[PDB]
RNA sequence: GCUCGUAGUUGA
RNA sequence: GGUGAAAUUCUUGGAUUUAUUGAAGACUAACUACUGCGAAAGCAUUUGCCAAGGACGUUUUCAUUAAUCAAGAACGAA
């Protein structure tokens, strides 16, 4: 696991066995990025971004003995530093 | 433009709140491509000018 | 080999007494009894107990 | 003596009662599945998780054989079995119960997954409860693997049970005679007696089981005292 | 329609129980064991007396008129071992093959705080 | 001895004995400053090891720390000396090393501590270049009073990767 | 069995 | 009921099994532990009160302050 992570999602609710949250970071992740708790451990990857500019989600592909219904309301996921890419690059060049 | 029929899979507990996600949806959108479409899946930014919602039958989802 | 032998030399050598695949034994290592240390990095929630909170 | 007793004539030496004839579909004769669902949950250690979350999908293929559904759960820490509307057996969810449980104790995967087939039988016994002291039970729990695990592979060979020692729990698998006496030998371990006393009654027996007129008397007198 | 019953199995390691009461367990349709079946007090737990005993405890459920039964297993427990008898698979399979449907299966084995 | 270091020495035998398999007796190697020494202030050496191990101990010595011991010429540190069991140095008698590059050649193999050792020692670099070996205790006698030092940062992480790949080997290996 | 601790001994 | 099989016992005055209630002396299932805490003995239901502590960091009116310790004393065992 990486030494730095940065707290990446709020959880909102599960759909469908997968953990939607909204980004509580400015950066966007990237695809299949794994997902840490603050204990470094992995519950799962970015599976799905979506949402408007002002309000990213995104939703997590949980692993293996990871359940969505476990998880409540106010918890925090956590990305690397390095799975994170600025949002000026999908926008189109001035 | 586009005329839409989606389904949910459960019924909703407030049929407003499927408005409210629609205006949530509408503006500049970050959008993968799907598997089907021919075109590489990489993440886009698309604009969604105006959206309405006609009808919502929550028994039929 | 066979079992009823090994069992007369086991009582006759006295191996009980420590020295100056069906079952168990037949997996290496198996005479170690594996310990574990008490934390581990995990993904189960720890709740806190009352003296921390009351601490806090 | 028992009194009160009535005859049975149906009762004759041609029928072989430990068989375990097999279970199908057909044999669930209501022709309806289960009224509502059965669900057993476990806890696990810690250091079990890992090796849970590598072996899970293999674990749920194997239950897939018998129609029960399994839920592992990292952050409660929990193993759940359950049976499902395509299940017929009724006991097979018991053994599922078994089954998670021995996975719970350290129990290899290819050796917990004899626990689905009928002749087999497990027990997990507590020996963390005998006594307080520390180093105590540490000797007491070293007595049983004893030197190089040659006293375990005379508990294994003679009571014929896989036997597994982890934590505060001895795991045994195998039959149901053996069972017993594992957990007589266990029990007695854990009481400051010495397990060759009982290897040594169990080469006893295992000697004058083979001998037909010894049966019927009593085996005190050849029996050492202990 | 369906007429529910509660079928107690004491399975220990030497004989079996098969026991059919109602929902509350107040009262009892049937109680057979494992050792009104065989002669020798060796057999009390073998899946044979085991089957003999569900399958006259079944004939009775379709005399009253039960048609399907709840299962609660138990094994000895307390003290002793937490594992069921031989005899309780064979009560169950035999229930089963009897024609009941078959409704929740718990078990109820006694289990202590575990020190004395 | 006071509860508090004997705890912690304790403990710290137990750091190793859980990951370098120490048993019960301990091979304690002296050198010939702490014979000096012990000699000198009238130490118990053995007894002193005892207390500090807690257990029983087992003093052994090379050709070439005894070979300064002859050369320094004192009678009752050559006698203190020969009281110890002997185990011998595959040196030269001629030219015999230095004690402190003699103890590593016996207890430093390829960066590991083969023998199971434990280094009782007053000189201090020495303690050093044998802190950088995993799994060395090292003991030394300051002020008439037998310390144990604190376990080092190599025998710290390498009982975290044996408690880490036990998460993963053994019993819980998934083949 | 564990700890404290006197006479005496060592270093100060 | 128990056993390798039996037997001593309890049982149509109803034993065993099921349901409910009361009393007694106890223990705190899984998690869970040879690595946590405690000088040992030993120590996990919830909520309060009391005093004590370990490790880490910054340091000290800081050595004739320490180490070995027969006697003796506190706890435990008995
Ligand atoms: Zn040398």
């Amino acid at each position: 696991p990486p030494d730095t992570v940065l707290e990446m999602g709020a959880f909102l609710h599960p759909c469908e066995g997968d953990i939607v949250c909204r980004s509580i970071n400015t950066k966007i992740p990237y695809f299949n990025a794994p997902i840490y708790l603050e204990n470094k451990t992995q519950v799962g990857k970015v599976d799905e971004i979506l949402g408007p500019l002002n309000e990213v989600f995104f939703t997590i592909k949980c692993g293996d003995g990871v359940q969505a219904t476990s998880f409540k309301e106010g918890d925090k996921f956590y990305i690397a530093a390095d799975k994170l890419l600025p949002i000026e690059r999908f926008l189109p060049k001035p | 433009e586009y005329v839409c029929i989606v389904r949910l899979h459960d019924a909703l507990k407030d049929e407003k709140d499927l408005g409210r996600s629609l205006e949530n949806l509408t503006g500049a959108l970050f959008q993968r491509p799907p598997l089907i479409s021919a075109v590489k899946r990489q993440l886009r930014v698309r604009t969604i000018y105006e959206s309405n919602l006609i009808e919502f039958d929550n028994k039929r989802n | 080999v066979n079992e009823e032998n090994f069992l007369e030399e086991f009582v006759n050598q006295q191996a009980w007494i420590p020295k100056k695949y069906n079952f168990r034994y037949e997996d290496p290592n198996a005479a170690e009894i594996i310990s574990y240390a008490r934390s581990q990095a995990t993904l189960r929630r720890s709740d806190d107990s009352s003296r921390r909170r009351k601490r806090e | 003596v028992s009194t009160h007793n009535r005859d049975k004539p149906w009762d004759t030496d041609d029928i072989d009662k430990w068989k375990i004839e097999e279970f199908k579909e057909e044999d669930n004769a209501s022709g309806q599945p289960f009224a509502e669902e059965s669900s057993f949950m476990t806890l696990f250690p810690k250091y079990r998780e890992s090796y849970l979350k590598t072996i899970w999908n293999d674990v749920t293929r194997a239950l897939d054989k018998h129609n029960i559904a399994c839920v592992l759960d990292l952050v409660e820490g929990s193993m759940t079995v359950k049976t499902t509307r395509k299940t017929y057996d009724p006991a097979i969810i018991l053994k599922a119960r078994d089954l998670i449980k021995l996975l719970a104790r350290s129990v290899p995967f290819p050796q917990a997954v004899k626990i689905l087939q009928d002749d087999m039988a497990c027990d997990v016994i507590k020996i963390g409860n005998f006594v307080t002291n520390k180093e105590r039970f540490v000797k007491r729990r070293q007595r049983l693997v004893g030197p190089n695990g040659n006293t375990l592979k005379a508990l294994e060979l003679l009571t014929k049970c896989y036997i597994l020692v982890q934590g505060n729990t001895v795991s045994a698998m195998g039959p149901f005679k053996g069972l017993k006496e594992v957990r007589r030998v266990v029990e007695d371990c854990m009481k400051n007696i010495h397990p060759i006393y009982h290897i040594k009654e169990l080469m006893i027996k295992r000697e004058l089981a083979k001998r037909p007129e010894l049966a019927n008397e009593d085996w005190s007198r050849f029996l050492p005292m202990f | 329609s369906q007429v529910f019953g509660v079928a107690r199995i004491y399975a220990s390691f030497n004989d079996t129980f098969v026991h059919v009461t109602d929902l509350s367990g107040k009262e009892t349709i049937a109680r057979v064991t494992g050792g009104m079946k065989v002669k020798a007090d060796r057999d009390e737990s073998s899946p044979y007396a085991a089957m003999l005993a569900a399958q006259d405890v079944a004939a009775k459920c379709k005399e009253v008129g039960i048609t399907a039964v709840h299962v609660k297993i138990r094994a000895t427990g307390g003290t002793r071992t937490k594992t069921p008898g031989p005899g309780g698979q064979a009560a169950l399979r035999a229930l089963a093959r009897s024609g009941l449907r078959i409704g929740r299966i718990e078990d109820v084995t006694p289990v202590p705080s575990d020190s004395t | 001895m006071r509860q508090k270091r004997a705890k912690s020495y304790r403990k710290q035998l137990l750091v190793y004995s859980h990951t370098f398999k120490f048993r019960e007796p301990y091979q304690v190697l002296v050198d010939n400053q702490l014979v000096l020494e012990c000699n000198n202030s009238n130490f118990n050496l053995p007894s002193g090891l005892k207390r500090t191990l807690q257990a029983d101990v087992k003093v052994m010595i090379t050709q070439c720390c005894i070979q300064a011991l002859y050369e320094t010429r004192n009678d009752g540190a050559i006698n203190l000396a020969k009281q110890f069991e002997r185990r011998r140095c595959n040196h030269s008698f001629k030219d015999p090393k230095s004690p402190a590059e003699c103890i590593e050649s016996v207890v430093n193999i390829s960066g590991a501590n083969k023998h199971r050792y434990v280094v009782a020692s007053q000189d201090i670099d020495l303690r050093r270049k044998l802190r950088t070996v995993p799994g060395v205790p090292l003991i030394h006698l300051t002020r008439s009073v037998m310390v144990m030092e604190p376990l080092s940062t190599a025998s710290a992480k390498a009982s975290k990767i044996t408690e880490e790949q036990k998460l993963y080997k053994g019993l819980n290996d998934p083949n």
